[PDB]
């Protein structure tokens, strides 16, 4: 019954500058009834501001909510390098209580270093009758990263999933572990294997390849 | 101390039913209220409903308007959430939250949150893991920095703990998130970046541990 | 009435036949504080107030001076120097019917504890938070009355009971509310030891 859009989708402040996340309501709400939480990866969210203006217990002095009649904003006075996480709005109108889309603030200061790597299917796996190929783009930046898969010099359709890491502390960079698997006979069908990436700092894909019977 | 102690993880089946409980301790539970929320692995949060501990009045979301029943026990200070006609597309983590309310007056926000229980629902029974090598391609990858790793494929259920050289090799390790296959079994890869001069010199072994099957597998890469 | 509106009928102007009613063959509980239950016929008072309500059998034990719980805190608190009797008997034959009985209410929330013998019948929305409820029902704005789930096929624990509390009060009064005086037939023409009316 109440819609809580949350923009901007993501934010990139080096730790310490002054930030604002924003959520909005399309109906009537009692201004003390919208609260903010942050959730670190793997943990339950903690209460930060209730009443849209009152800090809960233990929260730093550095934050303060704004909370208009239906126009809501949480001022960040600074990022203390912990605070890079997601945040959520939640309303208590007599209608069903909803949650926002969730906004994530990422850390920058990360040299984009995408090294495209390959790992051929093993011998006992081919024995097993299925196929798996691994393509690892390590220690790269930013979140934008797309990899397509070159086979037979034409694009093949589905049959590939994705898995990415969250920002490691030191390098701040990302890594994607994309596995392209295949069937049995069609694995013994095509000769040319590849994985290629389109990147912001890497304009030209490596498009690394190898052959059947050679590695 | 203000806290909730919540239930344990479970594995459930399509068409079954589950009941989750979380106890309250450290505050006057007789006057507070409890709401239940669920969240998939990295999605927008989802609200279920809430119940007043004292009266017992409830409230449910329109999606779950019919197939959820929330109960409570005043005697032992425990709240139960029951899900009926469960399906495989509800695998998520369930949190129960309640405000700190102590006998005089109490907060307008849900301060206390449980640790959350993960409820897993798959037709796959108990697969067990299988480690595999990632041949460091000495033709191209054995230059400066070189990477090898292990492939943990088709295991059920989570989690699998992977470490290298019995915990000695910790820098440069990348444990990747588990992936759910269409077969119902989980899968993740663990790689490591090492100097090419020591890729052949030092032997690299990964210790893949899957507690549900108690499987301990080491593999030469 | 519901226990939150306990009814006070000032019984008086009449012969106080207590030890007459005593053996009604129905009373589960009959506790008399400060006066002998079988000699109450001889110990008589100025005014007797019969405070009647209906509670569930698990809650009767709270109805005693100095007791604590839910009934004695937010519905009806007996005085700590109470001198009187308490009467209660099972009444499930009457006050429950198929489908339940939801015409009985009892207060569930209150800011401050009832001072002994205080009646409160407000319908205001209880505010357990820190913001004005401004006459608006919702979170932190609760209605204070919860009904009773009276069903004839429960156990005795939730099974309805009727309760009457006779509060014997005594002032500097002629105290007409007293039990019957027995009489013996007239025997004449013998040296007897009489006691006529006075």
């Amino acid at each position: 019954e109440i819609v809580l859009t949350q923009s901007p989708g993501t934010l990139s402040l080096s730790p310490g500058e002054r930030a604002t996340l924003s959520c909005r309501a399309s109906q009537s709400v009692r201004s003390s009834y919208l609260a903010w939480y942050q959730q670190k990866p793997g943990q339950a969210p903690r209460l930060l501001i209730y009443g849209a203006s009152s800090r809960a217990t233990g929260i730093p002095d550095r934050f303060s909510g704004s909370g208009s009649g239906t126009d809501f904003t949480l001022t960040i006075s600074r990022l203390e390098p912990e605070d890079f996480a997601v945040y959520y709005c939640q309303q208590y109108g007599r209608s069903p209580w909803t949650f926002g889309q969730g906004t994530k603030v990422e850390i920058k200061r990360t040299v984009a270093a995408p090294s495209v790597f390959i790992f051929p299917p093993s011998d006992e796996q081919l024995k097993s009758g299925t196929a798996s190929v691994v393509c690892l783009l390590n220690n790269f930046y930013p979140r934008e990263a797309k990899v397509q898969w070159k086979v037979d010099n034409a694009l093949q359709s589905g049959n590939s999933q994705e898995s990415v890491t969250e920002q490691d502390s030191k390098d701040s960079t990302y890594s994607l572990s994309s596995t392209l698997t295949l069937s049995k006979a069609d694995y013994e069908k095509h000769k040319v294997y590849a994985c290629e990436v389109t990147h912001q700092g890497l304009s030209s894909p490596v498009t690394k390849s190898f052959n059947r019977g050679e590695c | 101390q203000m806290q909730l102690v919540q239930s344990g993880p479970e594995v459930k089946k399509p068409g079954t039913s589950v009941k989750v409980s979380c106890k309250a301790s450290g505050f006057t539970f007789s006057g507070s209220a409890v709401q239940w929320v669920r969240q998939a692995r990295g999605q927008r949060l989802e609200w279920i409903g809430w119940i007043v501990v004292g009266s017992g009045n409830t409230n449910y979301a329109q999606r779950f308007q019919e197939r959820v029943t929330i109960t409570r026990d005043m005697s032992t200070s425990t709240a139960y959430m029951e899900l009926s006609s469960l399906r495989s597309e509800d695998t998520a983590v369930y949190y129960c939250a309640a405000p700190y309310c102590s006998s005089t007056s109490c907060r307008d926000g849900f301060d206390i949150w449980g640790q959350g229980t993960m409820v897993t629902v798959s037709s796959a029974s108990t697969k067990g893991p299988s480690v595999f090598p990632l041949a460091p391609s000495s033709k191209s990858t054995s230059g400066g920095t070189a990477a090898l790793g292990c492939l943990v494929k088709d295991y059920f259920p989570e989690p699998v703990t992977v470490s290298w050289n019995s915990g000695a090799l910790t820098s440069g390790v990348h444990t990747f998130p588990a992936v759910l296959q269409s077969s119902g079994l989980y899968s993740l890869s663990s790689v490591v970046t090492v100097p090419s001069s020591s890729l052949g010199t030092q032997t690299y072994i990964c210790n893949v541990n899957h507690k549900p099957s108690n499987t301990k597998v080491d593999k030469k890469v | 009435a519901s226990v939150y509106a306990w009814n006070r009928k000032r019984i008086s102007n009449c012969v106080a036949d207590y030890s007459v009613l005593y053996n009604s063959a129905s009373f589960s509980t009959f506790k008399c504080y400060g006066v002998s239950p079988t000699k109450l016929n001889d110990l008589c008072f100025t005014n007797v107030y019969a405070d009647s309500f209906v509670i569930r059998g698990d809650e009767v034990r709270q109805i005693a001076p100095g007791q604590t719980g839910k009934i004695a805190d937010y519905n009806y608190k007996l005085p700590d120097d109470f001198t009187g009797c308490v009467i209660a008997w099972n009444s499930n034959n009457l006050d429950s019917k198929v489908g339940g009985n939801y015409n009985y209410l009892y207060r569930l929330f209150r800011k401050s504890n009832l001072k002994p013998f205080e009646r409160d019948i407000s319908t205001e929305i209880y505010q357990a938070g820190s913001t004005p409820c401004n006459g608006v029902e919702g979170f932190n704005c609760y209605f204070p009355l919860q009904s009773y789930g009276f069903q004839p096929t429960n156990g005795v624990g939730y099974q309805p009971y009727r309760v009457v509390v006779l509060s014997f009060e005594l002032l500097h009064a002629p105290a007409t509310v007293c039990g019957p005086k027995k009489s013996t037939n007239l025997v004449k023409n013998k040296c007897v030891n009489f006691n006529f009316n006075g």
